[PDB]
DNA sequence: GCTCTAGCACCGCTTAAACGCACGTACGCGCTGTCCCCCGCGTTTTAACCGCCAAGGGGATTACTCCCTAGTCTCCAGGCACG
């Protein structure tokens, strides 16, 4: 018997054949993609809670990541986020 | 004595203007009046769409600057910078036609 | 008698999981409410991330002829890259070497 | 009613101006007979075309629509006037 | 007890429509049949094409300190970009003039 | 009222909306859009029709405009229409 | 067991020896003439779907594409092609 | 109980098929409909045509002291005819080769 | 199987006679390069033209119907092969 | 001294004797080899018939020789008789690639 | 899924193509003179632009009613495969 230990190896595998279908991946490169979207994920939490506490919302929208990413993320990077943001969320809501 | 610009100074100042510039390089109603007459020739008492009138002119000054621009690059391929009729039937040769 | 499953990130038309997520963002212990764009942001936002380095690790890889991407292929896409750089100054990364950085007095004559 | 003389309607500085946007420093003095001569060569090009449209359509008067088709089938699509 | 019109172009994710795209693939009589796909492709296409156009005319227009996109502004951004100029090498834009291209020669010393 | 001529107004303004939230639109410059719109649209409507009838297909979907976009648009346009093209069709399977 | 190959074999032969009844034939001249008369018939036919897009017929009409040899055909040979199909009209639609 | 087989093509007295290119037409999806004067139109085009450079082709076959017409033939016969060569400037010939044309320069003296 | 350099078997007098046929009186030795060089982009776009038709039919061999089809998109086209 | 023309007449006689040839100017088997060596270049195990090899060289001795005359025709505006690089690449620019 | 056929693979002579060197002649082009020709600017004219007003030709729309045209069943006959 085992306990089943989560991680997001589905969808990376998946967004490299999105993005590359002719390349693979190895186990140890899989790890570091884990530690990579753990880490940016727990910096821009982390952000978020720290802007709620700051702005003494009990609430993180998406306005306050839309802060963040310009706080943490860097200018280019940055504002493709919030773009792509923008458009899931206008799918979101639209859908 | 009354100050004079060096030739070709006020060449590229011109070059300059109307590269910034975008407005129409021609007078609109002889344009028009040549329009009406090349069409008399073909059909007689033709009307002409004042926005007909326009997008011949801009499409016949494209073709021109087109043709220009060729011909600058025709002159600029003989050592020289006065372009001559050689140039513009050489591009019309290259183009084609 | 019930609505068919369709999942958030189908909505968004996104393939990190929203839900997934938003269950990190209540567990992660970061506010007691969290509006609902929220996480779907982030994902989109991880999105962006993976899919940018992943094209930088797969160009590696094609450039080192190698099929599979591998932690050195993963080291030379963040650090060929200026706000990656900024972005992960402070990141260890195993087996990923550090990146071909010769200073002009090392070299010869 | 008739015209037989708006070739020249065309002025030489107009030509100037056009020369400008293309860029042209020196222009020589046959220059501007031979380009009203292509242009006008190329006046008939577009017409006769624009022309042939606008008799398909039994109509008389001339329409920016038609010179837009006239333009584009000769692969000089002009932007601008279409839809 | 008909289900909600929802919009395919919201299917797509997307704005150009799925309806006029194909409207205008039926009546453009161009095949007997018309897969699905047809038309969501070709709405993505032009709305790619249609965002990168708007994203450099709007620096243009922001480099030039100016707020409403012209086509002055349009036919700057075609010709700063390679592969839209092999694209559009045999079009000319309305009213857009032409992009400072001065050859070096002719400038003086 | 008049007979409604149909064109591609809204759609430019809502994906300029979302690119450039903050600059205007020109009716000069909507014109030229919308007459791009119909050159791209003509453009790649007519070579899958050529390769309809070239591989004796009386069908067109997504593949040919794949192929269609392989043909005109150069390299790297070609490929980034290829992926969101690609996104927008596996969205639409998904509904 | 093979298939049946269309061609343009005999009645290029035909008209061959009714303008020249003592010459000969050679097979890649008849490849020549086999995309020749391909190659004008699809101008033909394209200018005529685009004239008929234009103005808003959705039929092909003989008027229509005697425009169209107007348009693509130059010149002396325009009137020429015109004096031919407007007697072969007249003889068609008097038999 | 029927009438007789007659060509449509002889009935209009040409030898081209008004038959096959009508099918070729119609299945050629240019339209939906297609005139009757439209095959036959189009059908004398062609013959015409077909004419003119089958007569330029016996002629060069003549000159050449040759019976059977050759495709260098045919590219003496497209390039020594302006009005052909406006039709068919950018067209490419099998095995014709070039038409003969020594510039002024080109030749000595 | 796999080869490198085979560029160069399009030879230089090839070339000469090529050019012969253009009427080239005189040809330089820097010429080849870039003629070989042209040569390469055209087919390039050519054959990247043709593997697109026929990646679209499912084949894996080149016939020259889809040659033609490359050269009536491209604006060459060719008679004589079946277009 | 054995037998040797001016420069040039010997060219003549090349342009002449290849203007009047129609067989074909370039070696088959390099040619075929090239075309597999693009094809592998884009998606291995590609193959052609000797018909589709015949097309390409058609092809190729076509606008090859089409841009000949195009860059002769620079070569005679920029009153040389020796042809150089630039004039291909400018008849390139001006045929609208 | 089958099949069958020309491309792929491998094999064996044959000098034409290539190629390379060497003599030779022509080739491009810079300097510089020389001649010439069109731009810059000033002045003068004049209709272009503006702006303002009358009028009607036909573009466009709606309706009507009829010309026509693909489709299909069927039949037969000339073009294609084959020699």
């Amino acid at each position: 018997k085992r306990s089943r230990k989560e991680s997001y190896s589905v969808y990376v595998y998946k967004v490299l054949k999105q993005v590359h279908p002719d390349t693979g991946i190895s186990s140890k490169a899989m790890g570091i993609m884990n530690s990579f979207v753990n880490d940016i994920f727990e910096r821009i939490a982390g952000e978020a809670s720290r802007l709620a506490h700051y702005n003494k919302r009990s609430t993180i929208t998406s306005r306050e990541i839309q802060t963040a990413v310009r706080l943490l993320l860097p200018g280019e990077l940055a504002k493709h986020a919030v773009s792509e943001g923008t458009k899931a969320v206008t799918k979101y809501t639209s859908a | 004595k009354p100050h004079r610009y060096r030739p070709g100074t006020v060449a590229l100042r011109e070059i300059r203007r109307y590269q910034k510039s975008t407005e129409l390089l021609i007078r609109k109603l002889p344009f028009q009046r040549l329009v009406r007459e090349i069409a008399q020739d073909f059909k007689t008492d033709l009307r002409f769409q004042s926005s007909a009138v326009m997008a011949l002119q801009e499409a016949s000054e494209a073709y021109l600057v087109g043709l220009f621009e060729d011909t600058n690059l025709a002159a600029i391929h003989a050592k020289r910078v006065t372009i001559m009729p050689k140039d513009i039937q050489l591009a019309r040769r290259i183009r084609g036609e | 008698a019930r609505a068919k499953a369709k999942t958030r990130s189908s909505r968004a038309g996104l393939q990190f999981p929203v839900g997934r997520v938003h269950r990190l963002l209540r567990k992660g212990n970061y506010s007691e409410r969290v509006g609902a764009g929220a996480p779907v942001y982030l994902a989109a936002v991880l999105e962006y991330l993976t899919a940018e380095i992943l094209e930088l690790a797969g160009n590696a890889a094609r450039d080192n002829k190698k099929t599979r991407i591998i932690p050195r292929h993963l080291q030379l896409a963040i650090r060929n890259d200026e706000e990656l750089n900024k972005l992960l100054g402070r990141v260890t990364i195993a087996q990923g070497g550090v990146l071909p950085n010769i200073q002009a007095v090392l070299l010869p004559k | 009613k008739v015209l037989r003389d708006n070739i020249q309607g065309i002025t030489k500085p107009a030509i100037r101006r056009l020369a400008r946007r293309g860029g042209v420093k020196r222009i020589s003095g046959l220059i501007y007979e031979e380009t009203r001569g292509v242009l006008k060569v190329f006046l008939e090009n577009v017409i006769r075309d624009a022309v042939t449209y606008t008799e398909h359509a039994k109509r008389k008067t001339v329409t920016a629509m038609d010179v837009v088709y006239a333009l584009k089938r000769q692969g000089r699509t002009l932007y601008g006037f279409g839809g």
